[PDB]
RNA sequence: GACGGGGAAUCAGGGUUCGAUUCCGGAGAGGGAGCCUGAGAAACGGCUACCACAUCCAAGGAAGGCAGCAGGCGCGCAAAUUACCCACUCCCGACCCGGGGAGGUAGUGACGAAAAAUAACAAUACAGGACUCUUUCGAGGCCCUGUAAUUGGAAUGAGUCCACUUUAAAUCCUUUAACGAGGAUCCAUUGGAGGGCAAGUCUGGUGCCAGCAGCCGCGGUAAUUCCAGCUCCAAUAGCGUAUA
């Protein structure tokens, strides 16, 4: 407990984790290529709501 | 292989000199140094190698390709005549004083602060 | 009192509308198609199309018979038919406004070689003329933004100084060949 | 409009120019009272040395309250409220320091749910708020 | 919170705002005042007195005006080297020869503008796709499209570095030999992910507390908005914030 109005208080107590070592992402020209890939060339014709890029329902 | 071609050649009686521009040739090495365009302008114009004054050779984007002013005198005294100063000392005749401007300006401040025969001696 | 320019403008105008879907969209196809780097190329084209558009709306309200405006709209045209966007059966002032972004991105240099017949992709033509293999009329081009002429498209080639168009072969086929030859030696 | 007639442009300009000034933006915009009341002075930041902490409370629709320090300018004398804004970002401030003051953002109004702040604090100690707190920079000791 | 103008930003069409600032004209060298010389000055890198400020001194006296070029103090949110040269542009003088912080050169420089690296290709991996079929299985997959830290050969550049060029002498650019990339660690950031407004009814923690929020509003012990991880989105050597 201690105060209800502690200054810091939930980033104080928030857990820690670390990041996870991953590959490098490409970026400039390869980017914009990558992007117009996967949103034109590796869709397929679908009916309904077309799905989000971050859907995870 | 480095071959030399002229362009706006033109002649002056009153300056004793011909101006010319010139483009040389030089394809797979590196910007070719003054001396042997000097001896090549000698060698195709029938002078001798020591009146050719060649200056201002920029090299093309790509390389192959360099244009520079060059200048043919008649002789040796008019050579030293009508020149500038920095080309006969890149040729190796003429020297200056090695003073900078700021002991110049301080010995000059220094002398005018006297008068008389002693400007000379308070001036070292 | 220094003896400077100052004179500079931007190439480019941003939309109005930050975060649209559609104008994304066929931002994202331009780029994708012709092999871009970022939206400030494609604005550009954007920008000087409607430049070019402009002059030739505030021409076409005059009228006819006018010196200055056959003289500037004959320089005008004389222009973009020697660019490569216009033909000769289309020589008129209103034929100018029917044009589209893909006359002008289709003149570029990055396409030019891609669609030449010596380069396997765009992205890889774009390496190519970055890397200084090709050449335009005995001079090395290190851009692909390079507009070419339509008097100018034939003699398109590989450079003289590069592996590919015959010359010296470049550093990793040196060292290759020094480790195979420390090897076997 | 009104008057048109062919002679008619001393009355046009006239009656706009009296409705130009009696008008909201155009009247602040105008005088120099509204720039003399202005702590800043026409001025997009300002310095000053801080007194003392203060936690001012949210309206009614919200039940919080906000970490809050009181400023006294060098280039006036005048005396302001500045809100702190992240969080935890208070502990790096004592008394008797000088922070840099900025606008809070509807140029001389309360924005949100604090009555009575119109500034915020940008950098403290000579060293920003935000390297302080993503830990890039450190207070110099 | 006025030097004026030529001009600048925005801009369907009209309009609004700025212009201390390299060109032209005017004014001043702390502020007023008076004057010598000279063709031309009420001159201040000329003189004479006042006040304010101010330097040296054996204390009788003497000597000043960086709103010039560098640099310092004070001030404020706010602004660079106590460098080199008369070679280029011109100016003054008895004068082809001397001088010029006028000027030119480099340093500092993310005010801003233009171009433009951070990867490409090939065979297997495996999700589909067009053409008569196999209705719906396999295949021709010869012709592709895409990405998985599967693999191998070609490439050019930053940076180190003979030289050459440039230059008053250098430096920068360009040219050019010797080196110089596989997770090519030679590793791209800035703001977001409820609506406005492109993009997770994900996971863990606090529980009207901490805080987020330009505006609606979000937090009350199952948070799409807080604090951290993953993923995604906008621009990209650039992005966010505060004031006219």
């Amino acid at each position: 407990h201690g105060s209800l109005a502690r200054v810091g208080k939930v980033r104080g107590q928030t857990l820690k984790v670390a990041k996870q070592e991953k590959k490098k992402k490409r970026t400039g020209r390869a980017k914009r290529r990558m992007q117009y890939n996967r949103r034109f060339v590796n869709v397929v014709p679908t009916f309904g709501k077309k799905k989000g890029p971050n859907a995870n329902s | 292989t480095v071959t030399i071609r002229t362009r706006k050649f033109m002649t002056n009686r009153l300056l004793q000199r011909k101006q010319m521009v010139i483009d040389v040739l030089h394809p797979g090495k590196a910007t070719v140094p003054k001396t042997e365009i000097r001896e090549k302008l000698a060698k195709m114009y029938k002078t001798t190698p020591d009146v050719i004054f060649v200056f201002g050779f920029r090299t093309h984007f790509g390389g192959g390709k360099t244009t520079g002013f060059g200048m043919i005198y008649d002789s040796l005294d008019y050579a030293k005549k009508n020149e500038p100063k920095h080309r006969l000392a890149r040729h190796g005749l003429y020297e200056k004083k090695k003073t900078s401007r700021k002991q110049r300006k301080e010995r000059k401040n220094r002398m005018k602060k006297v008068r008389g025969t002693a400007k000379a001696n308070v001036g070292a | 009192p220094v003896a400077r320019s100052w004179v500079c403008r931007k190439t480019y105008v941003t939309p109005r509308r930050p975060f649209e879907k559609s104008r994304l969209d066929q931002e994202l196809k331009l780029i994708g198609e012709y092999g871009l780097r970022n939206k400030r190329e494609v604005w550009r084209v954007k920008f000087t199309l409607a430049k070019i558009r402009k002059a030739a709306r505030e021409l076409l309200t005059l009228d006819e018979k006018d010196p200055r405006r056959l003289f500037e709209g004959n320089a005008l045209l004389r222009r973009l038919v020697r660019i490569g966007v216009l033909d000769e059966g289309k020589m008129k002032l209103d034929y100018i406004l029917g044009l589209k972004i893909e006359d002008f991105l289709e003149r570029r240099l990055q396409t030019q070689v891609f669609k030449l017949g010596l380069a396997k992709s765009i992205h890889h033509a774009r390496v190519l003329i970055r890397q200084r293999h090709i050449r335009v009329r005995k001079q090395v081009v290190n851009i692909p933004s390079f507009i070419v002429r339509l008097d100018s498209q034939k003699h398109i080639d590989f450079s003289l100084r590069s592996p590919y168009g015959g010359g010296r072969p470049g550093r990793v086929k040196r060292k290759n060949a020094k480790k195979g030859q420390g090897g076997a030696g | 409009g009104k008057c048109r007639g062919l002679r008619t442009a001393r009355k046009l300009r006239s009656h706009r120019r009296d409705q130009k000034w009696h008008d909201k933006q155009y009247k602040k915009a105008h005088l120099g009272t509204a720039l003399k009341a202005n702590p800043f002075g026409g001025a997009s930041h300002a310095k000053g040395i801080v007194l003392e902490k203060v936690g001012v409370e949210a309206k009614q629709p919200n039940s919080a309250i906000r970490k809050c320090v009181r400023v006294q300018l060098i280039k006036n004398g005048k005396k302001i409220t500045a809100f702190v804004p992240n969080d935890g970002c208070l502990n790096f401030i004592e008394e008797n320091d000088e922070v840099l003051v900025a606008g809070f953002g509807r140029k001389g109004h309360a924005v949100g749910d604090i009555p009575g702040v119109r500034f915020k604090v940008v950098k403290v100690a000579n060293v920003s708020l935000l390297a302080l707190y993503k830990g890039k920079k450190e207070r110099p000791r």
